[PDB]
């Protein structure tokens, strides 16, 4: 889902949000301060549920 | 100016990188600018196999 | 050669002054007037010049903004102001004039005004 | 139809053009050779001053490498220019490239801080969006016309 | 752009002695006889001196003498009095940052 | 002082390192309009005086 | 000056065009008709400055 374009990808500089959604897309570019990380719950196990 | 091009390509029965020729075609073009120097992913890890 | 100028005053901080610089005493072929400042123990050093008859003034490179020059309605009398007078602004201001057309040595000078800072 | 605009002093007017090079065009705004379109510039010293000075305006000075035409950068940073590395704040050989404008109405022609606008268009073989004052009229087939 | 540079710093003299003073300019293309020297006594504003490279204007003496060309230039003083207690400055009118000497601090013993 | 048409003065430069583009600060000019060489590219010919 | 400047002068007459990059500050009577022009000035009798 999505990509992210830039030159530092740090709160000083301008980057890319190209984020897919499940019937639509946002792009906007912003100067965005922190890209933490995707959520993740630990679990990450798809064999039962 | 952002250009993106693609092409769904079907057939990818046993090979990684299947052989033959496929063109793809032209999406949307952005008025982006900027100096981009850099890429990333943004896969969602929440459920993965 | 003893144009009339304005006398001393006592100024506290953030005030403002005016300092006029009387021209009749003569006969002047010239179109300008000039500003000489003197530190109470350095020497002399410029500031800038008005041009009569047209009233732009001329500012030099460390005495930009602050300063106000100011002509009269006969063109005749130019005052002098200043805002936000600081701890090192005290200091001498002089009122020269010209003897004749592009001769830029200055001859005639008024008598000096002091502005002393103080609470 | 683009339409951006900036103010530059009226000195560096005749530095916004295909090729051109400077301390204006080099880091802060630049125009491709090929470049279709043209640009607007008129005087606005009428409101863009005062007797003190209108410091609202600011343009950058230094910068690693000239920059590619068509990119923006408002990135805010100690330039190194000098052998020490510029830890922060500011110092000698630390020179902060952001500077300031002094316009004001004393100043003489070429001085006076100017207005300028620039449209950009291309004529490429896409569907049109915006056309001029024309009128449709009726499809004629087989015969030989004015298309 | 044009500046000064005076030596010596300060002069104590008895009156009645010849002193000679040095105004010189840095600039790579001279001066040619664009200078003037000022007096200023304590108190009253500067008087004017000489003007060019050695004319005298309205109402000085012909005590005072002045000579000089190109890029230095001296002047020469002769029956020093009581009442010269005065700092003397040079300026040059040949360029327009418009600025003065280090001056020349001439006390009467 | 500037001199006259009649009598103009003759003024040499030599030996020495130029910079064509401090020149736009000292007076408020606004063409500069110039024949054999670009006034682009000043700084870097090198010439005799 | 508002009353006028009067310090600037310029030359008229001549016997014929000089060539490029030359001056001549001389100043002499030129005679403008068949009586001579011994001194001073007067009718056919031009000064040039």
């Amino acid at each position: 889902r999505g990509w992210i374009f830039g030159t530092t990808l740090d709160s000083k500089t301008q980057s890319l949000l190209i984020v897919n959604n499940a019937t639509n897309v946002v792009i906007k570019v912003c100067e965005f301060q922190f890209c933490n990380d995707p959520f993740l719950d630990v679990y990450y196990h798809k064999n039962n549920k | 100016y952002f250009k993106i091009y693609s092409k769904h390509t079907p057939i990818n029965l046993g090979r990684d990188l299947p052989q033959g020729f496929s063109a793809l075609e032209p999406l949307v073009d952005l008025p982006i600018g900027i100096n981009i120097t850099r890429f990333q992913t943004l896969l969602a890890l929440h459920r993965s196999y | 050669v003893q144009l009339a100028q304005s006398g001393s005053e006592l100024r506290k901080p953030g005030a403002s002054v005016k300092v006029s610089c009387d021209t009749s005493g003569h006969s002047f072929t010239s179109n300008a007037i000039h500003w000489v400042r003197q530190a109470p123990g350095q020497g002399l050093e410029w500031m800038g010049w008005i041009n009569t008859d047209t009233g732009t003034p001329t500012y030099a490179q460390g005495f930009t903004g602050r300063f106000v020059f100011s002509l009269d309605t006969s063109a005749r009398t130019a005052y002098l102001q200043i805002s936000s007078l600081k701890a090192d602004d005290t200091a001498v201001f002089y009122c020269a004039r010209e003897r004749d057309y592009s001769d830029y040595f200055f001859d005639y000078w008024g008598q000096g005004t002091l502005v002393t800072v103080s609470s | 139809v683009y339409a951006d605009s900036f103010v530059i002093r009226g000195n560096e007017v005749s530095q916004i053009a295909p090729g051109q090079t400077g301390n204006i065009a080099d880091y802060n705004y630049k125009l491709p050779d090929d470049f279709t379109g043209c640009v607007i510039a008129w005087n606005s010293n009428k409101l863009d001053s005062k007797v003190g000075g209108n410091y609202n305006y600011l343009y950058r000075l230094f910068r690693k490498s000239n920059l590619k035409p068509f990119e923006r950068d408002i990135s805010t940073e100690i330039y190194q220019a000098g052998n020490k590395p510029c830890n922060g704040v500011a110092g000698f050989n630390c020179y902060f490239p952001l500077r300031s404008y002094g316009f004001r109405p004393t100043y003489g022609v070429g001085h006076q801080p100017y207005r300028v606008v620039v449209l950009s268009f291309e004529l490429l073989h896409a569907p049109a969006t915006v056309c001029g004052p024309k009128k449709s009229t009726n499809l004629v087939k087989n015969k030989c016309v004015n298309f | 752009e044009v500046v000064m540079t005076q030596s010596p710093a300060s002069l104590s003299v008895s009156p009645g002695e010849r002193a000679t003073l040095s105004c010189r300019a840095r600039a790579s293309l001279g001066i040619s006889t664009d200078l003037a020297w000022y007096q200023q006594r304590p108190g009253q504003a500067p008087r004017l001196l000489i003007y060019g490279a050695s004319t005298r204007a309205t109402g000085i003496p012909a005590r005072f003498s002045g000579s000089g060309s190109g890029t230095e230039f001296t002047l020469t003083i002769s029956s020093l009095q009581s009442e010269d207690s005065a700092v003397y400055y040079c300026q040059q009118y040949s360029n327009w940052p418009l600025t003065f000497g280090g001056g020349t601090k001439v006390e009467i013993k | 002082r500037f001199a006259s048409v009649y009598a103009w003065n003759r003024k040499r430069i030599s030996n020495c390192v130029a910079d064509y583009s401090v020149l736009y600060n000292f007076a408020p000019f606004f063409a500069f309009k110039c024949y054999g060489v670009s006034p682009t590219k000043l700084n870097d010919l090198c010439f005799t005086n």
